[PDB]
Parts: structure tokens; C-alpha cells; sequence
């Protein structure tokens, strides 16, 4: 029984040691410290993600200033902004939309408006380092629409956050998805109404940068949401302008590394409210562990700055730069019978613990 | 913040061109959740359209600057035909002939428009709150966009997007 | 714990058209037979020009196992005027939800589309086809001047239906004034008498239904699931619904007064999105004479010791009390996605212990999640929260998971038995299995030693052949089972009798057999069920103290018992099982002193 850390050089800058060996009995346990640092100046790539559906028409004109003004106020925060672009409203399905051959595809028609064809989820436009690209993508955005009030909003992050070679996510970055409505979502199983059984399998199907499942697939749970999310290590940031804004904070406690703010009636704290959540999402420092070795059972306590402590992923707060978070990992071995996986949560860099065994 | 144009701007340029030294603005309806049916009803041969005259004079606010006033209604497929009337409202309780008009088969939604420059130099004169027009079959069986409170849902606010309105015209005041 | 799932009944229907999606049984008040009802919402009908317009089958179960189609609607779609067709069925899903009564069955199509008379629409109001004698009538309730989605054009009535023991039809239209939801009631007698074919909105004078509300109520899907029973003591039973999307979607579920449609109870999940009050059924589980709730909440997380939640399901167990208040507890899923408590289906007393038990599934659990089936036995005090038995799918995958456990019905008996079987659809490979239950054998085995109290000098007996004079006992053992359904009259028993083998493998066994000078013994008994104990006696005696390990030793006695299964079978080979809640081990002790 032992535990062992490298003396090679790491490969990791954030969170430290990058690997660990240890070695344990049945009955018996070891331990080791975990040290995570998070940096200043990261590079950071912003993914808006839109709700397009007839309810936010007012509200769409006024991302037309979220780009260079925003790209100035991160450059106190950031080393490196780029910015991405879609939009999403809802499965294209009966009863959802309209299925009537003269407003099936423009579903605002009983109003005389021009409104965009129904869709689940499009990519416009790759995070690019070009904020003008980005106003442009903006300003030539039409409004669509649906029928019922909840939008097809889990199904489309889903999609954002897994399709890594479409959105461009760089691994060397902060990954934060933003995602912008008014109105709640739908859950997994609302689609049995449309006569969709297949659960969703969490996985890429973006064709000609348009989602092309969002008719066979059911809405993704939340349990699938924060899996993948967390695996993809992007930080969520839900921007609601609606009272239902309070339905997705409450949210919050079943969706680790996502934060919620409220989007005031002028939408004057657009580019506020990205950068609010930006530097509250750097100060929260938590970990969970992947254990998929058998026998054995993990349990870590953290160490915050002003000395308390702070069970499992529970984290500490008020974290800064040039400020140091320790977490105490216990692993014991309980039965007989490969590794496990820490890592904090919206972070680029996880610590493997490989364990050896005998009985 | 120069480039783009605001919904406003854009909606107002396009509705000047709608129907086929001055300065021009709009005064959209009231709602008929909020107002028209409030005062009376909606009835199987006549619709009403109410105004709300403080917001009016806050666009025109003197009788002597309006040059000209415009309503512009909406109105809905038609198929074969329909005999209407237009009144205006004297005294907040009485109604009288205006002008009116033979509606055409159409077959997509089109914009109408009357002249009521008189109309609304009037009612901007009248020290009153609610202002508006009458309209009747000459028995009703044509539609107009909005109109209705039933809609709510995703597209419950668009609901009132090209609903009726004035368009009125009016010399700037630093020409007078 | 009495399911066969070694040799179950497996019914196929064609590729694609999700045959199993929704499973019922059918019972003719005296046709002397019975089928089983299979739904395939996406099947090719024969109608002129329908696409995957779904059908039912009825299934046989004697002798061969084939399925035939149900010709509810032989038709296509009638047309409002020339070149304007009124009605749209493909893609209705009819055969979504099946329900039967006797000999009524109920089967629905939530997707069918039609356009009203006012405008030329295409609103998802559903339909249902209501068979009975040698008619069939179409319900369709919420086809109605009632329009658009502030009415019931996009009701999708039929999306989960009931039948009330008075002979009532209760329905689920959940799309309902802007998905707030709506129940309908209506009479048997009404909806057959009350028809006329060239009528596409019929009213009922019997029918309850409930109403509208506030905006804040949008969105809740009252209605998405249905059931029945008695929960204030009228003699008539409720209305228990599921409104998965109630409350800041933590999900409720409502129990209305099955008379006057009056609200009687509210029942409100814990945790946001885990849909609590996607399915619902109701059973007597105590033997208490009040019917119990079970409320699904299928995508409920689990939170560990660490904080991480874990994605399980949830059903929530409730016992109706005299004064109207409800117990409630709490059973989590097992596994992870799996989606526990998806489907709930009571299988009436499956193992004949006079407490009804019930079938809770997990659709894409097991291996390759191809889905299980979690047997809960009842008692007197509520649930057995541990399950007694597992029923796992035997088929992969094609396109998507068999979903094994997405519909189950029990509490009917095909094979005759006295033990209620269950029916179980795995629509994702187009399949349907039923499940008998086996009979259920309680057994009293006796055993008493004469004296237990001896000593190594207390000569008695003599050995045979050679009159060597030996301390001994007298070992006597006995046997009675019964069960209660039909079982053969002769049990088949096997059963052994050791002696003094509470000690090291290899070591000298002291407490010998007479006669066979072993200290084992065994015989094949053959015994009435339901008579009285048959019994036996052997003879042991003790080793003298130059073969030994102690001298003053306990003797232990031990009895051991089992079915035969070779002889233990009916007329369709079905064998009894032992009452899993019973030792088939016992003992008794003898002493040196
Ligand atoms: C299980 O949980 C459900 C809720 O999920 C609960 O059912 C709800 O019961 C409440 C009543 O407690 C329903 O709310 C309203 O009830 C009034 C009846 O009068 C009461 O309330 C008024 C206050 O308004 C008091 O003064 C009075 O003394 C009573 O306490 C109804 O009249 C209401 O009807 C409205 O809707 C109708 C059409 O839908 C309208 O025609 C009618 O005019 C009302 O309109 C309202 O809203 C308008 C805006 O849209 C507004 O302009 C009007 O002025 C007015 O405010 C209404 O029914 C509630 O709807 C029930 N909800 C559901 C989903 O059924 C069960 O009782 C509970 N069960 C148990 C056992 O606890
Ligand atoms: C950022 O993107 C803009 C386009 O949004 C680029 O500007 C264009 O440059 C091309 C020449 O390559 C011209 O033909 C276009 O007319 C320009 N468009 C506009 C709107 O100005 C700009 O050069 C890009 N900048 C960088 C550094 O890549
Ligand atoms: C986690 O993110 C950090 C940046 O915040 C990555 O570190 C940078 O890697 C690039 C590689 O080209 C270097 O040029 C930078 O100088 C590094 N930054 C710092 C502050 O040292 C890090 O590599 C990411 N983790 C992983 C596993 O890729
Ligand atoms: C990290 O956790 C370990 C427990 O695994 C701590 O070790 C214990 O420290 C207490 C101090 O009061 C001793 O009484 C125990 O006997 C130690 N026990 C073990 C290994 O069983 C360790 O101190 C913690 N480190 C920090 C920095 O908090
Ligand atoms: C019911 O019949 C239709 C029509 O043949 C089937 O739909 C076709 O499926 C083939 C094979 O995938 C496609 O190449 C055709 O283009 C489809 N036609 C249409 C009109 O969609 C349908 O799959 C059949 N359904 C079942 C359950 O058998
Ligand atoms: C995990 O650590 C906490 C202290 O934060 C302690 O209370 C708990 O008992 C520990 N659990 C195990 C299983 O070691
Ligand atoms: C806690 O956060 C506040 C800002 O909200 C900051 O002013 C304060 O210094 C922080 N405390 C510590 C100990 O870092
Ligand atoms: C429904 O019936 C019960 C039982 O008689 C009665 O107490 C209740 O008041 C009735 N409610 C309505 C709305 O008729
Ligand atoms: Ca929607
Ligand atoms: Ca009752
Ligand atoms: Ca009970
Ligand atoms: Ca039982
Ligand atoms: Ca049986
Ligand atoms: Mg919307």
C-alpha cells in the first residue's frame, strides 16, 4: 500500500499533480493533496446560442451591440475573445409548429410577417476571432416561431456542446455557452406528444451545420445535459429576460458549472451580464470524480482560502487569481475485483489516479 | 451606434411604401384585450378601433402643426366581397358617416388606407382621452390582422404586430 | 418471484411499425377464450392511401401464437367537400393506447389531424375507436367547435385513456387550451348510442369533463396519463391523472372526483424535471380495501453522498388511510438512465398471497440497455421496496433500443391457473412477450428428535445384522404443501435427512443411521396437497468414543427439502415454483450430555 507522484515534469498549469499512482488493500487506504491554481488572462471563447422563436422579436435587434462593445469589456478579463453564433426554436413537429402547407414554413404568416422557417438548431457562425463577422451574423438574423410557449433550448446546448469540429471550441480556452430566451424549455419527455419515443443519444448530428435528428430524436434530459456538458468542459451561462428566469436558477443545483442571470426589460446589461457571469464562473472551484474502477470509494474534502471546508463537489467561493484551492482526496478500497478521473468542473485540465490492486 | 436600423426606423420607411420637409410617425391601436372590448364589444357586423390621444399628441401635439393623417387597416383574404362604411365618433357617444368602400377579392392580406386628416386634427383639438373610428357592413364577414385575445403562446406577441394604425404627417417645429 | 421467463410466449408484428408500443389483454365475458391486444402505432394499413396509419392486433394464445388486425376503421379520409379532404389519418398512431373491458375495447390515435368546419385547418384534436358486441363507433371528444389551441384543436384526446368500473370511459387529452390539459368522461351507453357517422362533433349528455384555467396552468399536460379507483369512499371510482409539466415542472398529480369532477387530492413532486406523474396506477398493495397511488417520475436524480446526482428514477408509493390522508414513500430506480418508474402496471395478486403486487419497468436499463422489468411484491404493511423478481429483455437493438418495459399490463389469467400473468412490450424490435405465473407451493416441514437430551452410555437400540448393544434417537421428520390455484394433487417431493454435520468436512460423523450406517438419508415422498403431514421416522445411533473429535458434542439434525420437477408440472408443462419466502432448510438438535 503506497501512493506515488511523479517526479516528471507536468504537463498541466492549472491543476496539479497531473497523474497519480497509488496502490491499495482491501481495508486499507492512502491519500494525497490536490492542488488546483486557476490563471488570469485566459482565452475565451463565447458561443451565442439564440433563441430565435416569435417571442424574442424584441429582443433579437438588441444583440446588435453585443460585439465590439463586449470584445472591449473582456479585454480586462481575457487574453484571447472570440465569438460564435446560432440560433435554435423548437422541433419542427406537430403539435409543436403549425403543420397547415401555407404557414407550415413561415408560421407568423396570420400576421403578414416575413418570419424565418421553423428549426431545431443552426450553426451560423464559427467562433472566430473577427467581431465584425460576428455583427453581421447578427444583423442578418431573422425571427422565427412556434406554436406552444416552451422552445426546444436543451436539445439545441446539447448539440452546441458536443459538435467540438463544427463550433470550433478550442481545448485552450474557456468554453462558455450562452444561451439567451425568455420562456422555460422542454424536457425529455415532452416529446412524446409528437409521437417521438427514441431517447437522445447524446451524440453529434449536424449536417450542413443544421441539426438534422431534431424530427426522429427526443429533448435530451437534464442528467444527459450535464453529462455532457461537464465532459465537454463548457461553463454555461443562461441569460433570461422572462420571470421563468427564476425556473432556470432553480435549475441550477442539478446542472453543475452553470450560472443564471436575468436579463433587465431593456436589455441594457446585455454585455453586463456575460461578463458578470464570466468572473463569477472563474471565482467557484469544485471537482467530481469519474470512479470506474470497482471496490473503490472516493472521498474528498476541499480546502477554501479562509480555512473552511467544503464536502465533494460542494466547492469553495471567492476564489482569485494568484490564489491557490487544495483538495484532500481519500481512496480506500472496500472489496476485490484500471483509474479514475478528478477533475474540477469548467476547467481544461483533470488529474488521472491510476490504481493497483492486490488481495 | 450607426449601421444598422432599429425596428422602428425600419417598419416606419417600409409602411410609408405599404399601400399602393416633413416629418412622419405612428399611432398604433389599442389593444383589444386592453381597451376595445372594454368600452363596448365586438358584434357580428361592426369593429371598433380605439386611440389613445395623449399618446397621439405627444407625436403631433398641436391641431395647427398635423399636415396630414392616414388610418391604415389590414385587411385579410377576402375571397368575393364585402360592403363596408367607416364613421367617426362626435360628442364620445355618437356616430356618423365618414367615407366608404367596396372590398375586392384578394387573395393575400393588403393594406387599406383612409383620409382622416380631418378626423384626427379634430379629435387632437378635443380636450378628451379616447378617440376612434367605427367601422360596419353595409352581415360583417370580413377579417382584419389582430382583434382577437385567444392567441398567447410563443406567437402571442407578434399578435399585435401590423395591427391598425395612423400615420400621421406633420411640419417640423423648427420649420413652423 | 413466480414469473416463467424461461419459456414465455413471444408474439413479432411487422418491421418498423412499433407492434408492442401498447399491450392490454381481452377478455370476452363468456367467449370461452382469450387474446391479448397488441398496438403498432406506425403500422401499414390496408386503408386507401394511408401512410403508417397503426393499427391493433388481436393475438391468440392457445395452441399457435399469431396476430391478426382489428378493422375499427376500414376507411380512409372523408372528405368536407370536393378536393378538401376533412380528415387526415396518417401518421394518427392509432393503436397508441389500447384499453379493454370485457368486451370492449377502447383503442386511440392521439395524432390525428383534422380540419374543422370553420377554416381549413390541420389541428392534432385524436380520436378513438370504441368496440363492443359487433359495433364500432368512433369517440372523438374534443373534435368539437371548441378550436385551435385555446380550445381543443390540439387536445390529442386518446393520448391516455381507462376504463371506470361503472362502465365509463375516461380520456386524457393533454394538448388541451394551450396544453394546459383536459380529462373527459364519458358513458359506454352514450358514446354507442350517440352516434351518427355523418356527424363529426357530437355531444354527449352524460359526460364530465374538466375546464379551462388561468395562463399560469399552460403547459402542464393534465392528462398525459390516466387511471382509476376509489379514493373517498363512494362506492365510484376516481379519476387519478398525471400533469408531468405541473408546477415549475416538478410535475403533480390530480385525483378528481369520479362523479361531479370535483378536485380531491393534489400530489406535487420534489425535484424540477424528473416529469414526476408520467405514468400513474392504482392498486389495493396492503390488503386494506382502500386503492393505493404510484406515481412515476422516470428522470428523477439521486444524489449520492458527494453531491453527484445520479439520473435513476423515482416512483412514489402512496397507501390511501380511512381518513383521507395518504402515506407516502419513496422506491429509487437502479440504475443509471435507465429511467425506473417510466411504466407501472399492477399484476393483481401474482403469487396468490392476498397481498396484490406490482410491475415496475426501467425500459433502457440491463445490458446494452435492452430494458427490465422490477417485480414488487405487496404485504400488509405497504410495498416491498426490494424486488423479488427480474425480467430482462432478450433482444438488441436495430435502430434503437427494444425498450422492453415501455407497456405492461397484468392482473388477467390466460393460462387458467388462479395466478394472474403479465403481458410485457418491447416496441423498439417491433415485439410483444407474455409471462405466466407459475403455482406457488407453501410447505410445513416438521422435524423433531426423540430424546434430545442423550449420552454415549444410554444404551437402546442394537445395531442390525450384528445385536451391538448402542445409544441411539429417534429422528422424525414430516411434510404438508399446498397452494392455490391449480396444482396436482400429488406432489412430488425430494428430501434427505443428515445428521451430526455441524463439524470440518472429512471429519468422523458420530450420529449414524441404523440401517444404512450414513449420516445421510433420503427418501422420495409423495404427498396430497392441502392433507395432512406425511410422516417418517429413522433410527441413528452413536459411534463409540475411539472415532472422535470431542466427547460431549452437540448433534445436530437437519432437513432438507425440494420439488422434483419431472412429475411436478400441468397440462401446458408449467412447473410450480416453493414459496420464495419460506426456509427450505430447518433444523432441530440432539445432545451428548
Ligand atoms: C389542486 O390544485 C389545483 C391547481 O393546480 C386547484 O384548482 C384550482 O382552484 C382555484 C380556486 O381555488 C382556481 O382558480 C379560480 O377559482 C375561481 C373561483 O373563485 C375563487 O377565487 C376568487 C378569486 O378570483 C375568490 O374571490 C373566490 O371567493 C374563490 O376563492 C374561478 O372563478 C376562476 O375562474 C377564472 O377562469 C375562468 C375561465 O378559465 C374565467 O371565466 C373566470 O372569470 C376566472 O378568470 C380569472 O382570470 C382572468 C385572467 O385570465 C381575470 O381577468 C379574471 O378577473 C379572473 O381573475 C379560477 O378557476 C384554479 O383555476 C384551479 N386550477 C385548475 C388547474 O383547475 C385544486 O383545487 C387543488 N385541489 C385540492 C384538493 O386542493
Ligand atoms: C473581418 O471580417 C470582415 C467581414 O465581415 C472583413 O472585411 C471585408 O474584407 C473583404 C476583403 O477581404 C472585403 O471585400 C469586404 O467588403 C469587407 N467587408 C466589410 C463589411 O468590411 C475584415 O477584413 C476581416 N478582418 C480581419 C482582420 O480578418
Ligand atoms: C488549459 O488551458 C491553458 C490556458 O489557459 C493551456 O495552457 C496554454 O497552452 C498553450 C499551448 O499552445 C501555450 O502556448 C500557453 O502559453 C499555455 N498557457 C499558459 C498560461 O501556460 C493548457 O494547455 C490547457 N490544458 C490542456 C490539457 O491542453
Ligand atoms: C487530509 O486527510 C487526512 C485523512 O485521510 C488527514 O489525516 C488525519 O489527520 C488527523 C488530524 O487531527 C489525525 O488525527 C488522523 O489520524 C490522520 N489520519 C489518517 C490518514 O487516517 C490529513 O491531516 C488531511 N490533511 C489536511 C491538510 O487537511
Ligand atoms: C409504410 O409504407 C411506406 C411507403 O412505402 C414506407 O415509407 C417508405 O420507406 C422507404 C424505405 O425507407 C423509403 O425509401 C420511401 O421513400 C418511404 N416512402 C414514404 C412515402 O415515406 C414506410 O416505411 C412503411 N412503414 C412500415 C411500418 O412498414
Ligand atoms: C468524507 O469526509 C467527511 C468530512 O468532510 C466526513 O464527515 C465523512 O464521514 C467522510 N466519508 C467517508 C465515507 O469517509
Ligand atoms: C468576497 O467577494 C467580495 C466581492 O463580492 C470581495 O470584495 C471580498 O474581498 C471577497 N473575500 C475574500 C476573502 O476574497
Ligand atoms: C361532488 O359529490 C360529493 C359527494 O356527494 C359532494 O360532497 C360534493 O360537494 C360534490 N361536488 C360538486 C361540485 O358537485
Ligand atoms: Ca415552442
Ligand atoms: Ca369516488
Ligand atoms: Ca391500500
Ligand atoms: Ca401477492
Ligand atoms: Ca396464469
Ligand atoms: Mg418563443
Amino acid at each position: 500500500v503506497h501512493v506515488i507522484i511523479p517526479t516528471e515534469n507536468e504537463i498541466n498549469t492549472q491543476v496539479t499533480p497531473g497523474e497519480v499512482s497509488i496502490q491499495l488493500r482491501p481495508g486499507a487506504e492512502a491519500n494525497f493533496m490536490l492542488k488546483v491554481h486557476p490563471l488570469k488572462k485566459y482565452p475565451v471563447d463565447l458561443y451565442y446560442l439564440v433563441d430565435v422563436s416569435a417571442s424574442m422579436h424584441n429582443n433579437i435587434e438588441k444583440l446588435n451591440s453585443v460585439g465590439n462593445d463586449l470584445s472591449r469589456k473582456m479585454a480586462f478579463f481575457s487574453r484571447d475573445f472570440r465569438l460564435g453564433f446560432g440560433s435554435y426554436v423548437d422541433k419542427t413537429v406537430s403539435p409543436y409548429i403549425s403543420i397547415h402547407p401555407e404557414r407550415i414554413h413561415n408560421q407568423c404568416s396570420d400576421y403578414n410577417l416575413d418570419c424565418m422557417p421553423p428549426h431545431g438548431y443552426i450553426h451560423v457562425l464559427s467562433l472566430t476571432e473577427n467581431i465584425t463577422e460576428f455583427e453581421k451574423a447578427v444583423h442578418r438574423q431573422k425571427i422565427s416561431g412556434n406554436i406552444d410557449t416552451p422552445e426546444g433550448g436543451f436539445d439545441a446546448m446539447l448539440q452546441a456542446a458536443v459538435c467540438e469540429s463544427h463550433i470550433g471550441w478550442r481545448k485552450e480556452a474557456k468554453r462558455l455557452l450562452l444561451v439567451m430566451t425568455d420562456q422555460t424549455s422542454h424536457l425529455a419527455l415532452d416529446s412524446k406528444l409528437a409521437g417521438i419515443v427514441v431517447p437522445n443519444d447524446g451524440n453529434c448530428h449536424l449536417k450542413n451545420n443544421v441539426y438534422v435528428k431534431s424530427t426522429t430524436m427526443e429533448h435530451p434530459s437534464l442528467g444527459q445535459l450535464s453529462e455532457k456538458l461537464i465532459d465537454n468542459n463548457i461553463n454555461v451561462i443562461f441569460a433570461v429576460q422572462g420571470k421563468q428566469f427564476h425556473w432556470y436558477k432553480d435549475l441550477l443545483p442539478l446542472l453543475p458549472g452553470t450560472i443564471a442571470g436575468e436579463i433587465e426589460s431593456k436589455a441594457a446589461n446585455l454585455n453586463n451580464l456575460v461578463v458578470e457571469a464570466y468572473q463569477k464562473l472563474i471565482s467557484e472551484v469544485k471537482v467530481q470524480v469519474e470512479n470506474q474502477v470497482q471496490g473503490i470509494y472516493f472521498n474528498i474534502t476541499a480546502i477554501c482560502p479562509d480555512g473552511s471546508r467544503k464536502p465533494g463537489m460542494e466547492g469553495c467561493r471567492n476564489v482569485t487569481s494568484n490564489d491557490e484551492v487544495l483538495f484532500n482526496v481519500t481512496v480506500t478500497m472496500k472489496k476485490c475485483d484500471n483509474y479514475a478521473i478528478i477533475k474540477p468542473i469548467g476547467f481544461n485540465e483533470t488529474a488521472k489516479i491510476h490504481i493497483h490492486r492486490n488481495c | 451606434p450607426p449601421g444598422p436600423l432599429p425596428e422602428a426606423v425600419l417598419a416606419l420607411y417600409n409602411s410609408t411604401r405599404d399601400r399602393v420637409a416633413k416629418e412622419v410617425t405612428r399611432v398604433l391601436m389599442v389593444e383589444s384585450g386592453n381597451q376595445i372590448y372594454d368600452k363596448f364589444k365586438g358584434t357580428p357586423h361592426s369593429l371598433y378601433m380605439l386611440f389613445n390621444t395623449s399618446e397621439l399628441r405627444e407625436a403631433v401635439p398641436e391641431p395647427v402643426l398635423l399636415s396630414r393623417a392616414e388610418l391604415r387597416l389590414l385587411r385579410l383574404k377576402l375571397k368575393v366581397e364585402q360592403h363596408v362604411e367607416l364613421y367617426q365618433k362626435y360628442s364620445n357617444d355618437s356616430w356618423r358617416y365618414l367615407s366608404n368602400r367596396l372590398l375586392a377579392p384578394s387573395d393575400s392580406p393588403e393594406w387599406l388606407s383612409f383620409d382622416v386628416t380631418g378626423v384626427v386634427r379634430q379629435w387632437l383639438t378635443r380636450r378628451e382621452a379616447i378617440e376612434g373610428f367605427r367601422l360596419s357592413a353595409h352581415t360583417l364577414h370580413v377579417e382584419i390582422n389582430g382583434f382577437n385575445s385567444g392567441r398567447r403562446g410563443d406567437l402571442a406577441t407578434i399578435h399585435g404586430m401590423n395591427r391598425p394604425f395612423l400615420l400621421l404627417m406633420a411640419t417640423p417645429l423648427e420649420r413652423a | 418471484f413466480n414469473l416463467d421467463v424461461d419459456s414465455p410466449a413471444e408474439y413479432s408484428g411487422p418491421e418498423g411499425s412499433y407492434f408492442g408500443f401498447a399491450v392490454d389483454f381481452f377478455v370476452p365475458s363468456a367467449s370461452s377464450r382469450m387474446f391479448l391486444l397488441v398496438g403498432a402505432p406506425k403500422a401499414n394499413t390496408t386503408q386507401p392511401g394511408i401512410v403508417e396509419g397503426g393499427q391493433v392486433l388481436k393475438c391468440d394464445w392457445s395452441s399457435t401464437r399469431r396476430c391478426q388486425p382489428i378493422e375499427f376503421d376500414a376507411t380512409g379520409n372523408r372528405d368536407y367537400a370536393k378536393d378538401d379532404p376533412l380528415e387526415f389519418k396518417s401518421h394518427q398512431w392509432f393503436g397508441a393506447s389500447v384499453r379493454s373491458k370485457q368486451d370492449k375495447i377502447l383503442a386511440c390515435a392521439p395524432l390525428y389531424h383534422w380540419r374543422t368546419e370553420m377554416k381549413q385547418e390541420r389541428e392534432p384534436v385524436g380520436t378513438c375507436f370504441l368496440q363492443d358486441g359487433t359495433k364500432t363507433v368512433e369517440y372523438a371528444p374534443c373534435r368539437s367547435q371548441d378550436i385551435d389551441a385555446d380550445g381543443q384543436g390540439f387536445c390529442q384526446g386518446g393520448f391516455s385513456i381507462d376504463f371506470t368500473k361503472a362502465d365509463r370511459v375516461l380520456l386524457g387529452g393533454p394538448g388541451s387550451f394551450y396544453w394546459q390539459g383536459q380529462l373527459i368522461s364519458d358513458q359506454v351507453a352514450e358514446i354507442v348510442s350517440k352516434y351518427d357517422p355523418n356527424v363529426y362533433s357530437i355531444k354527449y349528455n352524460n359526460q364530465l369533463a374538466t375546464r379551462t384555467a388561468q395562463a399560469i396552468f399552460d403547459d402542464s399536460y393534465l392528462g398525459y396519463s390516466v387511471a382509476v379507483g376509489d379514493f373517498n369512499g363512494d362506492g365510484i371510482d376516481d379519476f387519478v391523472s398525471g400533469v408531468p409539466r405541473a408546477a415549475r415542472t416538478l410535475g403533480m398529480v390530480y385525483i378528481y372526483d369520479g362523479k361531479n369532477m370535483s378536485s380531491l387530492y393534489n400530489f406535487t413532486g420534489e425535484q424540477m424535471a424528473a416529469y414526476f406523474g408520467f405514468s400513474v396506477a392504482a392498486t389495493d398493495i396492503n390488503g386494506d380495501d382502500y386503492a393505493d397511488v404510484f406515481i412515476g417520475a422516470p428522470l428523477f436524480m439521486d444524489r449520492g453522498s458527494d453531491g453527484k446526482l445520479q439520473e435513476v428514477g423515482q416512483v412514489s408509493v402512496s397507501l390511501q388511510r380511512a381518513s383521507g390522508d395518504f402515506q407516502t414513500t419513496k422506491l429509487n430506480g437502479f440504475e443509471v438512465f435507465a429511467r425506473f418508474g417510466s411504466a407501472i402496471a399492477p399484476l393483481g395478486d401474482l403469487d396468490q398471497d392476498g397481498f396484490n403486487d406490482i410491475a415496475i419497468a426501467a425500459p433502457y436499463g440491463g445490458e446494452d440497455k435492452k430494458g427490465i422489468v422490477y417485480i414488487f411484491n405487496g404485504r400488509s404493511t405497504g410495498l416491498n421496496a426490494v424486488p423479488s423478481q427480474i425480467l430482462e429483455g432478450q433482444w438488441a437493438a436495430r435502430s434503437m433500443p427494444p425498450s422492453f418495459g415501455y407497456s405492461m399490463k397484468g392482473a388477467t389469467d390466460i393460462d387458467k391457473n388462479g395466478y394472474p400473468d403479465l403481458i410485457v412490450g418491447a416496441f423498439g424490435v417491433d415485439r410483444a412477450i407474455l409471462y405466466r405465473a407459475r403455482p406457488v407451493i407453501t410447505v410445513n416441514a416438521g422435524l423433531e428428535v426423540y430424546p434430545s437430551i442423550l449420552n454415549q452410555d444410554n444404551k437402546t437400540c442394537s445395531l442390525p445384522g450384528t445385536a451391538l448393544k448402542v445409544s441411539c434417537f429417534n429422528v422424525r421428520f414430516c411434510l404438508k404443501a399446498d397452494g392455490k390455484g391449480v396444482l396436482p394433487r400429488k406432489l412430488n417431493f425430494q428430501v434427505e435427512l443428515l445428521l451430526d454435520k455441524l463439524k470440518q468436512k472429512g471429519a468422523i460423523r458420530r450420529a449414524l443411521f441404523l440401517y444404512s450406517r450414513s449420516p445421510s438419508h433420503s427418501k422420495n415422498m409423495t404427498i396430497s396437497r392441502g392433507g395432512l403431514m406425511q410422516c417418517e421416522e429413522l433410527i441413528a445411533y452413536l459411534r463409540d468414543e475411539s472415532e472422535f473429535r470431542d466427547k460431549l458434542t452437540p448433534i445436530t439434525i437437519f432437513m432438507e427439502y425440494r420439488l422434483d420437477y419431472r412429475t411436478a408440472a400441468d397440462t401446458t408443462g408449467l412447473q410450480p415454483i416453493l414459496n420464495q419466502f419460506t426456509p427450505a432448510n430447518i433444523s432441530r438438535q440432539a445432545h451428548i450430555l
